[PDB]
Parts: structure tokens; sequence; C-alpha cells
């Protein structure tokens, strides 16, 4: 879908962990940078506006 | 037969079984090399090396 977007600058939110292996392929295919994809993962209390 | 901790073992699945196995027997499951945690482990009766 992202290649069908032009490969923008994307940024995962995984709720636990567990999304890097569930995302794997994803992930290991891109280049994980600040302009390529960056994955940031929700905290313990679960509030995502920082 | 009785026992008061059980170490090991050392793949991740297996680990993960002995120690539910164990948090809810109430015995100490106390590893030694590195398993994928989950992440809503509720598991209190285990230690980690």
């Amino acid at each position: 879908i992202l290649k069908s977007f032009n490969y923008p600058s994307a940024s995962l939110i995984c709720a636990k962990a567990e999304c890097l292996l569930r995302l794997e392929e994803l992930v290991r295919g891109f280049l994980i940078s600040k302009e390529t994809l960056s994955v940031r993962m929700l905290d313990d209390s679960r509030d995502p506006t920082p | 037969l009785g026992v008061a901790a059980i170490f090991g073992p050392s793949h991740s699945s297996s680990a993960n079984a002995v120690q539910s196995i164990c948090n809810a027997l109430g015995v100490p499951h106390i590893q030694t090399r590195w398993k994928h945690q989950v992440s809503d482990n509720k598991d209190s009766f285990y230690v980690s090396l």
C-alpha cells in the first residue's frame, strides 16, 4: 500500500513489542530512520498523545 | 517428585511452558537464557538470570 503511495515517510505505532514480530517483513523490508519508517511503541499507561 | 525450583530449559517455547506450569503451581522457575517473553504474561513466579 505504501509503494502505491510512492513510499512516503511512514511512522509505525505498535501497541506492544509483538508488533515488531507481527510486522517483521515490513520493518526489515525498509530502512528504519527519521525520514523513512520510524517505529514508536505505546508505553505502559497507554497514553498515545506524546 | 517434589522439587523446590526448576531450572532451564533453554528454548523459548519449552521455557514458556515450564514457566507457566510453575507460575500455576507456585514453585520458582529460574531461567538462565533469554526467552521471548509475552507482553501480557502475568507470571509472578519466575526469575531470569
